[PDB]
């Protein structure tokens, strides 16, 4: 039994665009009203090119991505490398053997050269699910409207770096148990781009 | 797969005879040369660490392992055997002295398990012993300075000074002389490298020995740069840099 | 008699220890199978030697599928080639529950693979003895895959194997060389028929009944099929002809 | 003057280019004797000399070959005397097709370096 | 000598028959190996050995990629090298996930290293005649070549050579080495340090090699890539064309 519980940042999303897929966050850790963490990275390599957003209960989602670190390392080296609808099984079977102590709201979002960019959304008990994007967390439902509507394919990278960083920005300010760094993370064969934004930017920008 | 070699692989004759170790002693003696002294003001240890290919460093050789912080140990055989046994050792001094007891092992109880490992592979049917020899040194308040040969029967005994591998004979005499009850840790690392001297030539340099020693240390290393809780550690090894620096003064 | 012989809990001063070597040996006074790889699939094709007229045409079948999309025949021992396949089914099922996707030929040649290298460390434990040809198609093409043996096993584009091996392999290599590959896979039918027939010529003191099968990922859709029908027909035609007839 | 350049570059580059250290298509022994006579024609003898050694490194058509523009080579400088014997110590002491064995008929390999202890000795 | 074959004793030569015979039976696929380490990179370069037109020329591999920094040659017989492929990469992946930081070459030298050492130990495995040479630009230890070999022993070489023609390939290394002062390459370009390699190695083993006669595996500091056949033949294509 543990003791106390913790919780992310609850909105977090991977968004299609013109040659693959970008994947965004926001990061902070609280534990009860205590800030645990300002920034965090929960922004996680699970392969090189294949990362995700980890949301729920962040002693549980560490738990869990490790393991899943540890099959797609295995993985690769072996069976050829993984793709995304490979890592998300891997991540669902975790937690619904153990869906009696877990809590894991999973976006694995990963780049592909033959099925270009692919989202896949494994919700809370566990249940693989392809999109064409998502948004996940419970502060999503609220940003269903814009998302839908702005959601457009082949969109300039300009473009949805806008898009991304403007559609958090704006659900972190309407819910509550989000807060701390935008970090954003481009997926393209050319490689891994690292954005961080800080408060004061974003919120403004 | 298992349970087709139950037997044990020592058996005896009427001349009392263990197969396996009579072969794995003689490989002790085929191994490089390695000495211990104990100068009852400190213990020094060192063996010579050379290459097998002119494209091999020496600088990814030790034949001078740490098993704890205080302990240390050297050898003369087989490599692999070696570092196997080491491993074990290394398992049984930490587990069972510095969780249980809270502090590290006591050198003849040390001996007494790395003894006991060896004499067991024996007895079980299946596998060999080790073909190597040890010589673990040691220091504590309780025991003052020691040093302990542990051999690939299993048996175990104290030495004053000792050598093993190639030329142990001859090394172990004209040290035997030079030994005093009462000597300065200084010329008992000449003594070693002189040793080592008539041993190799043609491929002996300062930076192909590695020397050890029990005694002197460095609190800057052991987290205590800053105010101590105590002294600790007594092992610390030489680079090669002072040892080629001794060499010109032998 | 040298414990090189009777046991494999030791290396050999061969590299290998002896009963291994006889493995390889036995498979090639046995029976003819080949495997065509071509641009969009592979086809596969196994003589089934008639010995009497109480054996009942396909009825017996030495081409099992394992999963659904890849095909497998062997030659050699009877035996080892009913267990080698059982672990295949156990591999492919656990890769398919656990991460969600049909198996690729690169992964489950690795996973038989270390398998038969398994039962060749061991002194009592015996070897396999069966040469495999198997592949099928995945999300990134076609594969023909040929495990032996010893765990030994690479990508192969042809392969020919047993009795009639020698005429099998030139045939064999002379098409794939006018070829980009095997050009189509309805073409390789036809050919492939073509090899067994010939190898049949390398014994006549016994029948063939013919057998072949596919797996091409826009002629079978991805499926590993029996060829049957008119296709086997087709193929018996063109064989006929120029083995005169 | 004009005519050895245009002539000596094309006939070069082709050699090189078609022979290689593996042929494409090759160039005869002809090909290069021809090339060796343009060349001490258009340029002076020092850069003969070098133009020689570093081509012979490739592997040449054949070290036997390589004996042969150095034989003829050799004749050429006895016939114009003064600093012409100076250049022949030079092309001797360069290559190594004659200062050290590289193919088992050497034969022009000694007679080359009589001649040149003959002026030596004079 | 004793008799290792029949039962696990020992020899008083101290080196058994499972030994003896695993340092000779490592090439009879023909084959030579070299790795150099650059100032700032390491390149391998190996025969590729294709001796048919039944078989894909790219399925036949010798190289081995176990991390994602870290590679391993095996000079052995295929499944012994496969065996100990697929031992090292678990434990590579095992040692990742249990101590947070990818594998380096010195441990999983020692890992395998124990390991060969316990079968040949035991009456109930055979140990496998593979020399495993393992290499990267680790992050702390520099550019890196560890070479083990069967026995259980290992140690950590300037730059290596395996194969029947090793002393060729061992002449060559020296004598740069020495003039240079310097025990690994000058040059930091791995273009550079390829192209070298293959200069040297020509120049041993007596012939002129294709890009289907090679096949390169080059790391890099935090990456390890394998080099395609266009990528061979843009480096063969210089060495063909100069002196």
């Amino acid at each position: 039994l543990k003791k106390g519980e913790v919780s992310l940042g609850t909105s977090i999303m991977a968004v299609t665009f013109k040659d693959g897929v970008i994947l965004g966050a926001d990061s902070r850790t609280t534990t009860g009203a205590y800030i645990a963490n300002r920034v965090t990275d929960k922004l996680t390599r699970v392969h090189d090119k294949i990362w995700c957003c980890r949301s729920g209960s962040a002693a549980d989602t560490q738990a869990i991505a490790d393991i899943v670190q540890y099959h797609l390392e295995l993985y690769t080296s072996q069976y050829g490398t993984p793709s995304t609808e490979t890592a998300a099984s891997v991540f669902k079977e975790l937690c619904y053997e153990n869906k009696d102590n877990l809590t894991a709201g999973i976006i694995v979002a990963g780049y592909d050269d033959k099925n270009k960019g692919e989202v896949y959304t494994i919700p809370l008990g566990g249940s693989v699910h392809k999109l064409p994007y998502a948004i996940a967390g419970s502060g999503s439902t609220f940003i269903y409207g814009y998302c839908d509507k702005n959601f457009r394919e082949n969109m300039s990278k300009e473009e949805t770096v806008d898009f991304i960083k403007h559609s958090l920005s704006q659900a972190i300010k309407w819910d509550g148990s989000s807060g701390g760094v935008i970090r954003m993370v481009v997926l393209t064969a050319a490689g891994v781009e690292r954005l961080i934004f800080y408060p004061d930017e974003y919120e403004q920008l | 797969m298992t349970d087709r070699y139950s037997f044990s692989l020592t058996t005896f004759s009427p001349s009392g005879k263990l197969g396996q170790i009579d072969y794995a002693l003689t490989a002790v003696k085929q191994g490089v040369t390695s000495l211990g002294i104990k100068a009852t003001n400190g213990v020094v240890i060192a063996t010579e660490k050379k290459s097998s290919s002119p494209l091999a460093m020496s600088e990814t050789l030790s034949k001078v392992s740490l098993l704890t912080p205080d302990i240390g140990a050297v050898y003369s055989g087989m490599g692999p055997d070696y570092r196997v046994l080491v491993d074990k050792s290394r398992k049984v001094a930490h587990t069972s002295y510095k969780r249980i007891y809270g502090e590290y092992p006591p050198t003849k109880l040390l001996v007494s398990e790395v003894a006991k490992i060896m004499q067991e592979a024996t007895q079980s049917g299946g596998v060999r012993p080790f073909g190597v020899s040890l010589l673990i040194a040691g220091h504590d308040e309780f025991n003052g300075f020691s040093l302990y040969q542990v051999d690939p029967s299993g048996s175990y005994f104290p030495w004053k000074a000792t050598a093993i591998g190639k030329g142990s004979v001859a090394a172990k005499t004209f040290l035997e002389k030079r030994w005093n009850d009462e000597l300065e840790l200084e010329d008992a690392i000449h003594i070693a490298l002189l040793t080592l001297k008539e041993s190799v030539e043609g491929e002996f340099n300062g930076d192909t020995i590695e020397l050890a020693i029990i005694g002197d240390e460095n609190p800057d290393l052991l987290g205590y740069t800053g105010i101590p809780t105590d002294k600790g550690p007594r092992f610390r090894k030489l680079t090669s840099q002072e040892i080629n620096d001794r060499l010109e003064a032998l | 008699g040298t414990g090189y012989d009777l046991s494999n809990s030791v290396f050999s001063p061969d590299g290998r220890n002896f009963q291994v070597e006889y493995a390889v040996k036995a498979v090639e006074n046995g029976t003819t199978s080949i495997g065509i790889k071509c641009n969009d699939g592979v086809v596969f094709a196994v003589e089934k030697l008639i010995t009497s007229k109480l054996l009942v045409p396909q009825k017996n079948v030495k081409i099992q599928v394992v999963d659904r999309h890849i095909g497998c025949v062997y030659s050699g021992l009877i035996p080892d080639g009913r267990h080698l396949v059982n672990r295949g089914r156990e591999e492919a099922a656990s890769f398919k529950k656990l991460y969600k996707t049909p198996i690729p030929i690169p992964a489950f040649a690795d996973r038989l693979g270390q398998y038969v290298q398994a039962h060749t460390l061991y002194n009592s434990v015996r070897p396999f003895g069966v040469s495999t040809i198997f592949g099928g198609v995945d999300k990134n093409g076609a594969h023909l895959y040929m495990l032996e043996p010893s765990g030994s096993y690479w990508g192969y584009k042809g392969a020919a194997t047993g009795k009639g091996r020698q005429s099998a392999k030139a045939e064999l290599e002379k098409l794939v060389d006018h070829h980009p590959e095997g050009l189509s896979a309805r073409e390789a039918v036809k050919q492939a028929a073509k090899i067994i027939y010939l190898a049949h010529e390398d014994n006549k003191e016994k029948d063939f009944e013919l057998e072949i099968s596919w797996c091409s990922l826009s002629e079978t859709n991805g499926l590993h099929k029996f060829v049957k029908g008119d296709l086997l027909q087709e193929a018996i035609d063109f064989a006929q002809k120029e083995i005169n007839g | 003057a004009q005519n050895d350049c245009n002539s000596a570059l094309d006939q070069l580059l082709v050699l090189e280019k078609k022979t290689r250290q593996a042929s494409d298509l090759a160039s005869s022994k002809e090909v290069l004797a021809k090339i060796v006579d343009l060349l001490a024609s258009r340029n002076k003898w020092d850069d003969l000399n070098e133009q020689l050694t570093l081509l012979s490194k490739k592997h040449g058509q054949l070290k036997l070959s390589i004996q042969y523009m150095i034989q003829k080579v050799m004749e050429y400088l006895k016939s114009s005397k003064s600093l012409d014997l100076n250049t022949r110590i030079s092309v001797i002491e360069t290559i190594r097709v004659v200062t050290e064995n590289k193919i088992f008929v050497e034969v022009e390999r000694a007679r080359v370096t009589k001649d040149l202890v003959e002026i030596k000795k004079e | 000598a004793g008799y290792d074959r029949h039962i696990t004793i020992f020899s008083p030569e101290g080196r058994l028959y499972q030994v003896e015979y695993a340092f000779k039976a490592t090439n009879q696929t023909n084959i030579n190996s070299l790795a150099v380490r650059g100032k700032d990179c390491t390149v391998v370069i190996s025969q590729k050995k294709v001796p048919d037109k039944l078989l894909d020329p790219t399925t036949v591999s010798y190289i081995f990629c176990i991390s994602r920094t870290i590679g391993m040659v095996v000079n052995g017989p295929i499944p012994d090298a496969r065996n100990a492929a697929l031992r090292a990469k678990a434990e590579a992946a095992e040692f990742r996930y249990k101590y947070g930081y990818d594998m380096p070459c010195d441990v999983l030298a020692k890992r395998m290293a124990n390991l060969s050492q316990i079968y040949t130990q035991r009456a109930y495995m055979r140990p496998l005649g593979v020399i495993l040479t393992f290499v990267s630009v680790d992050e702390e230890l520099g550019p890196s070549i560890y070479k083990t070999d069967p026995a259980g022993y290992y140690v950590g070489y300037k730059a290596t050579a395996t194969g029947p023609k090793q002393q060729e390939i061992t002449t060559n290394l020296e004598n740069h080495f020495k003039k240079s002062k310097i025990d690994h390459i000058n040059e930091e370009s791995w273009e550079k340090v390829v192209e070298f390699a293959i200069t040297h190695m020509i120049d041993a083993l007596g012939t002129e090699f294709s890009k289907n006669d090679l096949e390169v595996g080059v790391a890099t500091k935090d990456k390890f890539f394998t080099l395609s056949a266009e990528n061979i033949e843009e480096r063969l294509v210089a060495i063909a064309e100069q002196d």
